[PDB]
């Protein structure tokens, strides 16, 4: 629940997974988070670090 | 009954590229678990690519990495696969799928997918 | 530096009702001073009205009264305002400051309004 203040999940793969197993990279229903931000100066202007 | 549609599927040369779109009939506008699968002859059906519908975000297999583009679109509501050198082995019938939140997968029909100089 | 967005606006039939939004992302949350203004075409920037942070106080110039009514939201740290009665010399640029401690009239970008029939 977008974590609690001192926390510090550092995880990787998949959250909790679900129903869903990992399937190699990804599978069906799932994805990889911990992407990178790549903003951009022009894609919204309040929309940067 | 989530109704698929599935057009650009065909004959094509060896190394060559087509332009794959799969739309979906609404499919309550909200979901997190598309992706695309193909059926060799012969071969469970395995995983290719995939796209999520929360951003612009792109995930390809192994073996389609930079080869092959997904992009998809809210107004359109409609997702277009790209591919480029298409081997002997790509030949297989491709399929979109579209899991609803709390609910089971959803399968369309799909198109067969030539990969020959014939 | 400060950010201010000002969006909605465009060709209005005259003697229309606009509702644009200016959503002031932070802001220190001392506004003492916020207020709109507008840039008439060789017209020097005057004053328009001021909305109150810490109270209901709605001050408005003599050329906008009954048709102007400002609001804000301190859940929402937003600004809206309603128009009536566009005639055609309204056909200007508005803008939204943000007056705070030491942030001067954090002044944007604005958006153009055009009122007239074509």
């Amino acid at each position: 629940s977008n974590l609690k203040p001192f926390e510090r999940d550092i995880s990787t793969e998949i959250y909790q997974a679900g129903s869903t197993p990992c399937n190699g990279v990804e599978g069906f229903n799932c994805y990889f988070p911990l992407q990178s931000y790549g903003f951009q100066p022009t894609n919204g202007v309040g929309y940067q670090p | 009954e989530v109704q698929l549609v599935e057009s650009g599927g065909g004959l094509v040369q060896p190394g060559g590229s087509l332009r794959l779109s799969c739309a979906a009939s609404g499919g309550t506008f909200s979901s997190i678990g598309m992706g695309w699968f193909r059926q060799a002859p012969g071969k469970e059906r395995e995983f290719v690519a995939a796209i999520s519908w929360d951003g612009g975000a792109t995930a390809y297999a192994d073996s389609v990495k930079g080869r092959f583009t997904i992009s998809a679109d809210n107004s359109k509501n409609t997702a277009y696969l790209q591919m480029n050198s298409l081997k002997p082995e790509d030949t297989a019938v491709y399929y979109c799928a579209k899991e609803d939140v709390g609910k089971p997968f959803d399968w369309g029909q799909g198109t067969l997918v030539t990969v020959s100089s014939g």
